[PDB]
Parts: C-alpha cells; sequence; structure tokens
RNA sequence: GAACCUGAUUAAUAGGGACAGUCG
RNA sequence: GUUUUCAUUAAUCAGGAACGUAAACUAUU
C-alpha cells in the first residue's frame, strides 16, 4: 500500500488480522484488506482518539458492517474512540471529510453564521432519530475535523 | 429518451387528427408539441447526441412508427 | 465522560445556589404575605444605627 | 382619566441616530447615560436636563452594552471592544482610561452592586468577569459547547455572585460566580431580548422575549413561569423591574411602553407618542416614580409611572382623598361602568 | 415626494436604473 | 348596570364576596381612625433611593 | 444656522419616512432654540 | 350595587368549562306546527311510554 | 424573471424594514450577497446573518437601515467619479455607503479610498 | 440570461419527460 | 404523489402562424 509500520500501525494490523479466526462468524472486508494507514494525535486532555484510512471502494465496503465491529475495536483496543475515514489529498473534499466523520447518523444542515463582525462561526447539525450514543463522541467528531482539516466546526444536535 | 416520448405523443395526435378531422383542440395541441419538439430537438443539435441533419417533419415520424 | 463529569459538578453548583437562595426565601415569603410594605428599606439607609 | 397626563419631559437635545442603549447610576439618583446609533455616549444629570453633562464620540459601530461603575465612572460596549471612560472630573477628557478588545464581539454590561466586577457578554457564546484595578484580560465563563451568541447579561442585585444570561438558542443559562462555572440552561420556545431580576425577591427573574411576551421565572425551579405578561403587538425589546420589585416597564418594537403589575398579567398603562419612532430601552429612576425612554428617533424621554398621581407634597385632606379613590378602585373596580372607563386607552 | 430616493436614476423596488446618459453626465462633471 | 357581570379573581363563591365587601369605606359611616386604617396604601414608598436589599430581613 | 423645537417637532411627527432628514437635522453643530409656547405650530413659532 | 348577576355568572361558567311534563310538552308543541327534532325523540320517547 | 437575485435579496430586506420585521428568508443565496451583508454588517444596519442549506439566508437586523438598493447596469468609476458618485447617490456624505466591486474585493466607499482602489458600483445602502 | 471554482459540481425554492391513483 | 430521468435546455416579444345585431350607469401584503 502506502507504509511501513509504526509502533502502533502494526498493533491496529493485527487486530484486523485477529478479527478474523478466533471470534465470530463474520468476515466480508476483512480478509480484503491489509495494512492502510492510522493516526493518534489527542482529544481534549489526558483522552486519546485513534482514526485509521480506508481506500475509497473500501469505505462503502464498510458501510456494510460498522455495528459492533467499532464496539470489539472500543473494548479490545486501547480503551479509546475509534473512528474510520477515506484517505484523500477542496470543499467537496471536506464535505466529504464530514459525511464520513459522521458515520451511522446522516448530518442535516450546515449554518454558517457570523458574528457582528467579520468572525464566522459553522455548526453541522445532525439527525434526531439518533441522539443517545453520539453526544460523548461530538467533540472528538469536531477535534478530528478541526485536526484533520484546520476549520473549526462544532456538532450539535438540532432542538 | 425525453424526444421520443414527445415525438411518440406527436404521432398518437396526429393519428387521432387523421381519424377524426373535425376538432381543433388536438390541433392546437399539436402545435404545440411540434414546438416543444423543435425546441429540445434544437438544444440536442447544439449538443450534438444526434445526427445534424435529422429532421422530423411527418416521414421520421412515419419511419419510426414503420 | 467530560460531558457527563461536567453535568455532575454543574448539577452540584445548582445545589448550592438553590441552597443561597433558600436562605432568602422566608424574607421574600413575609414580604408577599405582609400587609404594609415600606420603601426605601430600613436596612439600606446610610445612616443606619446612628 | 382626565388628570392622566403621563408625558414629563425629554431630556436635552436628544442623539442624532437612535439610542440604542443606555443605563442609570444605581448608587446615585440623578446620573444616566446613553449611548446612541452613531457611536456617542452622553452622560446627563436629571436635575438640569436643559443640555447633557459629558459627550464623547466613543465607538466606530452602535454602543450595544453600556453602564455605571460603583466608583464614578462609566464603561460601555461596542463591536470595537469595551472602554472605560471618567466622566466627572475637574478637567473634561475624551480619551478613555481602559480599553478592552479581546474576547470576541461583546453584546452588554452588567456591574456588580457592591465590589468593582463586572461581566460582559460577547458573541462567541461567553461571558467574562473582569476586576477592575487588578485584572487584566478576565476570566471567561462559558457554557462548555456553546456557540450561539449571549445577548444579555445581568448580575443578581439581591443575591451577589448570581449572573442571568439569555443567548439566540432561544434559551437562558445562569453562572454562578462563586464556583466559576456555568449552572443551568433552558431552552424556551422563541428568542429572549432580555433578562432582568427582582431587587427585592432574589429569585424571581423576567426574561423579554420575541413572544410578544414577559416570562416572569423562579430560578431555583424553571419548570413553569411563575407569570407570563402578554399584552404586546411587536416584539418586547427591554424589560426592567421597579426598584420597589412590584411593577414592571416594557418598551416595545412597535412604538409601545407598557406598565405593569407584577402579578397582573395584564397591562395597567400603555404609554405611546406619534414621535417616539421605536422603543428599545426602558427603565426606572430610583425614585420608583418616572421611567425613562431610550428610543429609535434618538430621544431619552422622561414619563411618569402612575400617569394620574402628581408628585411632591401634598396636604393630608388630598393625600387621603387621593388614597379614598384607590381604596374605592380596588373595591368597586370590577362594575361595568367602573370597567370600561378604567380600561379604555387611546393606542 | 419620498425624500430618500437619489437623484441619478429612476428607482423599481430596490432595482436602479441608470439610462447610459446619466453615467456620462456625471464623467462629464467630474471632467 | 349596577349588578355585577361575574365573580372576581380570588373570589370563589357569590355568598363570599358579596359578604366581603358589605361595609362602606367612606369617612362619613366609619370613624376616623377606621378610614386611616383601610385606606393606606399597600406599598408605601417614601422619596430617596430605593436599592435593592442588603442582607435578609427574616 | 438655528432650528426651533416646532420645526424638531413637525419634523419628528411626520413618520419614519423622514428618518434622514431627521438626522440631517439632528446634527449636533447647529444651535437649537428651545421654544415657550404650547401648540408647536412651526409657522406661527417662527413668525413670533 | 355590586351583587352578582347570577344569570351572567352561570353563562359565563358554562362558557368556561365548555312523564307527566313531557305530555305537556307535546300539548305546547303541538301548536307550531314546526317539526324540530327534539319533538321526534319526544314522540319516540311517548311511544315508548 | 429577476436574474438578479441580489436585488431579489434587497427587495426582501426593503420590504421587511418597511414592514417592521425582526428577520428574513433570503430563499436563493449567493456570494454576492454573503458579501453584501458582510459591509452591511461592518456598518452596523444588520444585526447577524447565518446561511442555512437544503441554501437560505436568515438575517437578523436591528431596524436601523432606510434603503437597499443596485445599480443596475453596475458603472465603471474612477475615485475623482467615485466622489461625484457618492454625493450623487447619498442623501448626505455622512449617512450611507456605496459598494464597489473592486479588485481588493467588494468594501464601502470609504475603505476604497482608505485602500486606494477604484471599480464598479454595484450597490448602495443607507 | 441561475449559483458553485487558493476524464462527469450543486440537483435549482426555473425546466421538459416517465409511472400510479385520479379530476373535469 | 413517487424509492423518476438529459442538466441549461430557459424568460420576453420585431417578422409571422393556429383558433373568433351590439353598447347604454360603472418580494411580500
Ligand atoms: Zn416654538
Amino acid at each position: 500500500s502506502r507504509q511501513n509500520p509504526s509502533d502502533l500501525e502494526r498493533a491496529i494490523a493485527g487486530a484486523l488480522y485477529d478479527l478474523e479466526t478466533n471470534t465470530a462468524d463474520l468476515k466480508a472486508a476483512l480478509r480484503p484488506l491489509q495494512f492502510v494507514s492510522a493516526r493518534e494525535i489527542e482529544v481534549g486532555h489526558g483522552k486519546k482518539a485513534i482514526v485509521i484510512f480506508v481506500p475509497v471502494p473500501a469505505l462503502q465496503g464498510f458501510h456494510r458492517v460498522q455495528q459492533r465491529l467499532t464496539r470489539e475495536l472500543e473494548k479490545k483496543f486501547s480503551d479509546r474512540h475509534v473512528l474510520i475515514l477515506a484517505a484523500r489529498r477542496l470543499t467537496a473534499v471536506h464535505d466529504a471529510i464530514l459525511t464520513d466523520l459522521v458515520y451511522p447518523v446522516e448530518i442535516v444542515g450546515k449554518r454558517l453564521r457570523t458574528k457582528e463582525d467579520g468572525s464566522k462561526v459553522l455548526k453541522v447539525i445532525l439527525d434526531e432519530k439518533e441522539r443517545g450514543g453520539v453526544d460523548y463522541r461530538l467533540d472528538t467528531y469536531s477535534e478530528v475535523y478541526r485536526r484533520l482539516t484546520g476549520r473549526n466546526v462544532t456538532f450539535e444536535f438540532p432542538q | 429518451e425525453d424526444l421520443y416520448f414527445l415525438i411518440k405523443k406527436a404521432v398518437a395526435v396526429r393519428k387521432h387528427l387523421e381519424r377524426n378531422r373535425k376538432d381543433k383542440d388536438s390541433k392546437f395541441r399539436l402545435i404545440l408539441i411540434e414546438s416543444r419538439i423543435h425546441r429540445l430537438a434544437r438544444y440536442y443539435k447544439t449538443v450534438g447526441v444526434l445526427p445534424p441533419t435529422w429532421k422530423y417533419e411527418s416521414s421520421t415520424a412515419s419511419t419510426l412508427v414503420a | 465522560a467530560k460531558r457527563q463529569q461536567d453535568r455532575l459538578m454543574r448539577e452540584a453548583a445548582y445545589k448550592k445556589t438553590n441552597e443561597t437562595l433558600d436562605r432568602w426565601i422566608e424574607t421574600v415569603k413575609h414580604n408577599r404575605r405582609a400587609e404594609h410594605l415600606v420603601f426605601p428599606l430600613a436596612q439600606n439607609a446610610h445612616d443606619r444605627g446612628l | 382619566r382626565m388628570f392622566a397626563k403621563p408625558f414629563l419631559g425629554q431630556l436635552g437635545n436628544g442623539h442624532v441616530q437612535g439610542v440604542y442603549s443606555m443605563c442609570k447610576d444605581k448608587n446615585s439618583l440623578n446620573c444616566i447615560a446613553s449611548g446612541s446609533g452613531d457611536g456617542v455616549v452622553k452622560v446627563w444629570d436629571l436635575t438640569t436636563r436643559d443640555e447633557e453633562t459629558w459627550r464623547v464620540a466613543a465607538h466606530n459601530n452602535i454602543v450595544k452594552g453600556l453602564t455605571f461603575t460603583n466608583d464614578k465612572k462609566l464603561l460601555s460596549c461596542a463591536t470595537d471592544g469595551i472602554k472605560l471612560w471618567d466622566p466627572y472630573a475637574s478637567p473634561s477628557n475624551t480619551t478613555p482610561i481602559a480599553t478592552w478588545q479581546e474576547g470576541g464581539p461583546y453584546t452588554s454590561l452588567s456591574f456588580h452592586r457592591s465590589a468593582n466586577t463586572f461581566a460582559a457578554s460577547s458573541g462567541q457564546g461567553c461571558i467574562r468577569i473582569w476586576d477592575l484595578e487588578h485584572s487584566t484580560a478576565g476570566q471567561a465563563i462559558q457554557w462548555p459547547s456553546f456557540v450561539d451568541t449571549i445577548t444579555d447579561v445581568c448580575f443578581n442585585q439581591v443575591e451577589t455572585s448570581v449572573i442571568g444570561s439569555v443567548a439566540t438558542d432561544r434559551s437562558i443559562i445562569l453562572f454562578d460566580l462563586r464556583t466559576n462555572m456555568p449552572v443551568i440552561k433552558t431552552v424556551l420556545h422563541f428568542a429572549c431580548n432580555r433578562i432582568v431580576f427582582n431587587p427585592m425577591e432574589a429569585m424571581n427573574l423576567a426574561v423579554a422575549s420575541e413572544d410578544h411576551n414577559i416570562y416572569i421565572f423562579d430560578a431555583r425551579n424553571f419548570d413553569k413561569a411563575l407569570n407570563i405578561q402578554k399584552g404586546h403587538v411587536a416584539a418586547v425589546m427591554d424589560v426592567e423591574f421597579s426598584p420597589t420589585g412590584e411593577e414592571l416597564v416594557s418598551g416595545s418594537y412597535d412604538r409601545t411602553i407598557r406598565l405593569w403589575r407584577r402579578d397582573a398579567g395584564h397591562s395597567r398603562d400603555v404609554y405611546h407618542t406619534k414621535r417616539m419612532q421605536r422603543v428599545f430601552r426602558t427603565m426606572w429612576t430610583m425614585d420608583s416614580k418616572y421611567i425613562l425612554t431610550g428610543s429609535d428617533d434618538g430621544n431619552v424621554r422622561l414619563w411618569r409611572a402612575n400617569a394620574s398621581e402628581r408628585s411632591g407634597v401634598k396636604a393630608t385632606r388630598q393625600r387621603q382623598a387621593l388614597e379614598y379613590n384607590n381604596a374605592l378602585l380596588d373595591r368597586y373596580g370590577h362594575l361595568p361602568e367602573i370597567r370600561r372607563i378604567r380600561r379604555h386607552r387611546h393606542l | 415626494r419620498p425624500v430618500d430616493l437619489p437623484a441619478v436614476g429612476r428607482m423599481r423596488g430596490a432595482e436602479l436604473r441608470i439610462s447610459a446618459k446619466e453615467a456620462a453626465a456625471i464623467a462629464r462633471e467630474v471632467r | 348596570k349596577y349588578l355585577a357581570t361575574g365573580l372576581p379573581h380570588p373570589f370563589e363563591s357569590q355568598q363570599q364576596y358579596e359578604r366581603s365587601l358589605r361595609l362602606p369605606v367612606g369617612p362619613e359611616w366609619m370613624t376616623k381612625e377606621t378610614f386611616q386604617d383601610a385606606t393606606k396604601p399597600r406599598v408605601i414608598i417614601k422619596q430617596g433611593i430605593i436599592a435593592p436589599m442588603s442582607k435578609p430581613m427574616y | 444656522i438655528i432650528i426651533t423645537s416646532c420645526v424638531m417637532a413637525e419634523l419628528e411627527k411626520l413618520g419614519p419616512r423622514y428618518r434622514v432628514a431627521l438626522m440631517i437635522a439632528r446634527d449636533e453643530r447647529w444651535q437649537r432654540l428651545t421654544c415657550d409656547h404650547k401648540g408647536t405650530y412651526a409657522d406661527d413659532c417662527i413668525v413670533d | 350595587i355590586g351583587n352578582l348577576d347570577l344569570r351572567s355568572e352561570k353563562q359565563r361558567q358554562a362558557e368556561r368549562d365548555l312523564n307527566t311534563a313531557l305530555k305537556k310538552y307535546l300539548r305546547k308543541q303541538r301548536k307550531k306546527n314546526i317539526i324540530d327534532e327534539k319533538r321526534l325523540k319526544a314522540e319516540e320517547l311517548y311511544r315508548q311510554m | 424573471v429577476r436574474t438578479s437575485v441580489l436585488h431579489d435579496a434587497l427587495n426582501s430586506i426593503n420590504n421587511a424594514e418597511k414592514m417592521g420585521k425582526r428577520q428574513v428568508m433570503i430563499r436563493p443565496s449567493s456570494k454576492v450577497i454573503v458579501k453584501f451583508l458582510q459591509v452591511m454588517q461592518r456598518h452596523g444596519y444588520i444585526g447577524e446573518f447565518e446561511e442555512v442549506d437544503n441554501g437560505k439566508i436568515v438575517v437578523q437586523l436591528n431596524g436601523r437601515l432606510n434603503k437597499c438598493g443596485v445599480i443596475s447596469p453596475r458603472y465603471n468609476v474612477r475615485l475623482a467619479e467615485l466622489e461625484k458618485w457618492v454625493t450623487k447617490l447619498l442623501p448626505a456624505r455622512q449617512f450611507g455607503y456605496v459598494i464597489l466591486t473592486t479588485s481588493a474585493g467588494i468594501m464601502d466607499h470609504e475603505e476604497a479610498r482608505r485602500k486606494h482602489v477604484a471599480g464598479k458600483i454595484i450597490g448602495f445602502f443607507y
């Protein structure tokens, strides 16, 4: 692919290898994937969040199964926020980064609200039908999006 | 195709008009649908998806139902 | 989580502020139940105990 | 109804553009200030209403918030950033003696009752609290993930170190200054223009809101409103409790001032004028007898509450006749003839 | 008549139409 | 037009309200002390700074 | 260049369509002659 | 002066909360001669009685 | 149909400022409209606006402005012409602003005299 | 004469067409 | 209405083309 491993790339790749056997009885995108890419940069203070980059048809190949895959990737690996994303190299690319960030939940609207001077704040709203299990992940979403792109956005459920 | 359905509606209107020959509302709708056909056909000519010498007056209607 | 830790700390702050307004409930109750109120208050006078 | 003559006067020549902020001095009795829309502020003395006492071309944009310190000095917000002046000095100084730009676009001010502390509501979703003479940037208290602007801010004057705020999330938020964090946040249905507290009951607050409505809330139980005053036509721009804590003024976005009792739920009086263009800021004097109205015509007007009650020293058989009439209307005010004549007002 | 209406061209709604002579008339006045 | 069309807000019964008014306020029918005590206003505002209350009274 | 309070009163009594002329009149650099009479009628004020 | 209009109070509370006589009823309402469906219900009641 | 979506937006702003409303729903959005409202917000005639997406713009207005307008042929203007154009478009030189599509962007005439650049007259407010 | 922009876009709160139950 | 497609095809009318005894009181709101 692109990589020769770091300290944790081989660990996450060994997790993807170990999910084949000695477990379920579920594997569809597990065998056609290799070492891909990963990053470990902090979210908040004290906690970190692991992101893994994915080839661009394997994003829908991963949209096939992401329930309980990310649960076991959270539990069995390091007890931190696991997060998959496509790898890419403008505004359509950042839109793609947002809509592949929020994986169960479809974003609805973007409100780019200016202030009484030249400053402006973007705020993307989410879907109301899934609210309970995402709100503790929202600051991780915002911080990973800032760390990858540079644009401060804040995530909020509509009320 | 939009043009295909429009010329199909045109042949249907002209066949009913040939059978009946007395009414004028079908003739007016025929004038509307032939103007619509010519406008969409001109846009598809200036794109170039179909031959620029292809024309529909009545013989193309006859040779596309035949 | 940071949201839940913040929510518990701000619930504790809400209980403390409700205690420091429950110290005022009794005088608000007497002012609303009294028959004649005299303004300005005697405690706000610039010569209070002279 | 015959001697109901509420308009008393107008402070000076007024402003050029409309009066978008004004603030009294809560320690003195005749010190008013008003900042207009072309960014000029004026300090008025209520004893000599013929001309202003001190004016300065303060900012560039409109003056959004304005307040008096507890010593003698006054503060003013803008989108420029907040500034501090000494309007009472033996030479007049136009230049400020402190300025603050960091902390986003500020919207409103509120000064502490006793100390030299004040809180400025900014547009970054935070309020920030300065103590004068030993703090430079202040401490920024915010709801943890908050983006929408905090429109108004108000120190509770009875219970010190409790700060209320409204925000364009149609929400009210509280703040405890003793443990520097927010406390509780409730989302209402429509946006609230202004929060204010009761100066005799420490826990009651009033929000003037774009629902044409005044909501009297209890700060301990935000479940339901203690009272809902509904009388307006356009949105309510400003609300202010009387210093006796039993009445309310609201200046609305149409051309009306509405005077309310605290338990009423409907208008005691309505004040209006063809010259008054809109109403933005209404506040009592510390007499609790006269109210002041900063309009969009550039005018600060001085009305009176209790429109038919004249001031000054009364003889005993004069004030006994007035008190006898008021008690008699309290008894027989609900009969049909008396009711229609006491409710008729020309709108 | 309204006071606020400007003096160069006609105003329709929020659209102000200036004829080609009027923008030439201002350029003549400048020179 | 001199009868009352409905009960006033705090009152719950016709006997309560029509028996609660019952006594003229005026100085012709009551003594001077009673007239003063019955037409004293509820809120008595004197002149001055009406500052918000510093400390709890009760 | 002076403007009586009757003149300012009639400019204010005209509606918010005349807000620009009101601000132009309310320019600060001009003298404001306060009037001591009742009706605020600018013609009789100016003539008196 | 100040006593209750009892009819008006009963109407206000209504708009807030919202075999020996039924023969002379028909004797009084056979004379109109409007048929008036309450009288149809009264005729069915008299037939049952 | 008015292809001038800026003129449709400014017509809606003028209707709200006449009717005394406190916000609008500018239904077709753009970028020149956003720059126009950015200048109006710099000079304080409009409170706060947000672009939401299906998009449209919600414009909180203070109740301070009188009139918005677009100059429909968009005539080119130099600085020595800009002074006469300002004093012929505005009721007073100290009230209201003329909007310019310059090589430095979209700005008011005072910022154009600051940055020493001329351009086309696109609109005005006062 | 739309917006978007230091190998094929927004899918338009402008179009034309298709299908279904219909309506006069 | 749809869980429908090409993506400027469009707006306006110079020229032209199809249908054909009476009158008499009057961006929103
Ligand atoms: Zn005069």
